[PDB]
């Protein structure tokens, strides 16, 4: 029987799961960010260390 | 939640001893001593053995 040149085409759906990745710790960012060029003149050695 | 990753653990030391003798009897270290008393001959040859 009949058989033709045939074709195939397209139409959708797609799938997604929402995000992050970790770790969390305490008040070091002002706790000391107060300075940045005047105050802590001489000792602070082992602390940037 | 769990809570943050930054600890870092502490551990352990030990101490003691661990013994080993060697005994030099009395009659032993007089013939191992000299005045210069020696030198003549009955101390040197049996001396080497």
């Amino acid at each position: 029987p009949v058989d033709q040149p045939v074709h195939n085409y397209m139409v959708k759906r797609i799938h997604k799961r929402s995000l992050s990745a970790a770790f969390a710790i305490a008040s070091e960012a002002l706790s000391l960010l107060s300075n940045t060029y005047v105050d802590g003149t001489e000792i602070d050695s082992s602390l940037r260390i | 939640v769990d809570q943050p990753v930054h600890n870092y653990m502490v551990k352990r030391i030990h101490k003691r001893s661990l013994s080993a003798a060697f005994a030099i009897a009395s009659e032993a270290l007089s013939l191992l001593s000299n005045t210069y008393v020696d030198g003549t001959e009955i101390d040197s040859s049996l001396r080497i053995r």
